């Protein structure tokens, strides 16, 4: 479902970036949460073909 | 004996399923001439004995995270959430996470091997409990299941079967490991299993041997 | 291990099934074996000392005893000296 995940991605983008600078804690948490569920990346970044 | 302790000989084990059959595998390595670790089957011990000589590891040290960090910035019982160091019994090297990666299906995976020096942070591993029945600071008991995390690469020990062969690596998928001790402090001057020794006949004037290498009896 | 054709030999780990390569230590030859003790979840008590405890070896599947005929052999009966 490509038209759905864009809203959650933009909410996360708002959560991570503030006033032109990044907040380290939120960025680290988001990256660590994302890497453990690879299916969030869509078919392109799948390792299995 | 119920609680694990340092300076004890222990074996790292795991369980898997193939063709509806359950297999128990032990982590092993050679050291001299080969650094990469692999898996030795142990389910069929009643017919084909396994090679336990290269599977034994020794718990060298256990420390807290803050103490380890401060030290790098320069018979205790072990707790959950502590960092431990393991030494190979035979080669004397230390288990560690390598920078090379032989994998082709996982891009973030790393290989695990042996290291000749205890220097660096790559040799330390942190332990975590399997479920909520155990506390963060609780003591570790025999028969439990643990999760191991590298303090340098921040990855779990993963069992890989993508290529059809059962392999070990470091990745972001967790797997349960059973820490089974095999030996502790024994009494001095008393014989124990798993040792190397000589058998003497009579007044030490004879011993039990086989033919030399070039003998025509096929050395049997 | 013990094989029917050749007798007492040494074989690779591939062919070494449990029956042929099972051996045990005993202190008396004539004494009849009792019920084996259950395996304990611990080190247990020490019994055999290095270089002081003379022992005999028996093949649990046949009960034969090792001796010298200097080639080593397995015999139904013992001999004058078989301690190690």
């Amino acid at each position: 479902n490509p038209c759905g995940g864009e809203r959650y991605l933009d909410f996360l983008r708002f959560a991570v970036f503030v006033n032109g600078e990044s907040v380290e804690e939120n960025a680290n948490v988001v990256v660590r949460l994302l890497i453990r569920k690879p299916e969030c990346f869509g078919p392109a970044l799948r390792g299995e073909g | 004996v119920q609680f694990l302790r340092t300076d004890d000989e222990v074996v790292l084990q795991c369980n898997a399923t193939v063709l509806k059959e359950q297999l128990k595998l032990c982590l092993a390595a050679e050291g001299f001439g080969n650094r990469l670790c692999f898996l030795e089957p142990t389910s069929n011990a009643q017919n084909v004995p396994p090679d336990l000589a290269i599977c034994c590891f020794v718990l060298e040290q256990s420390l807290s995270v803050r103490a380890l960090q401060e030290m790098l910035a320069n018979h205790r019982t072990l707790l959950y959430g502590h960092a431990i160091l393991l030494r190979h019994a035979h080669s004397g090297m230390y288990l560690s996470c390598l920078t090379t990666s032989r994998s082709m299906t996982d891009k973030l995976a790393f290989d695990v091997g042996l290291q000749e020096d205890a220097t660096g942070e790559a040799c330390w591993w942190t332990t975590h409990p399997a479920s909520k029945q155990r506390s963060e600071g609780e003591k570790v008991r025999v028969g439990d299941d643990l999760i191991l995390v590298s303090v340098s690469s921040e990855r779990y020990l993963h069992l890989s079967t993508a290529s059809g062969e059962l392999q070990v690596d470091a990745s972001f998928m967790q797997t349960l490991w059973n820490m089974n001790p095999i030996c502790s402090g024994c009494e001095e001057g008393y014989v124990t299993g798993g040792h190397v020794l000589r058998l003497f006949h009579g007044h030490m004037d004879e011993c039990l041997t086989i033919s030399p290498a070039d003998s025509d009896d096929q050395r049997r | 291990a013990l094989i029917e054709d050749q007798g007492l030999v040494v074989v690779d780990a591939s062919k070494a099934h449990t029956k042929a390569t099972s051996f045990c230590f005993r202190i008396s030859k004539e004494k009849l074996d009792t019920a084996p003790k259950r395996d304990v979840e611990g080190m247990g008590p020490p019994e055999i000392k290095y270089g002081e405890s003379l022992c005999f070896v028996q093949h649990v599947a046949s009960g034969l005893w090792l001796t010298y005929a200097k080639k080593a052999i397995l015999h139904q009966e013992g001999h004058m000296d078989d301690a190690l």
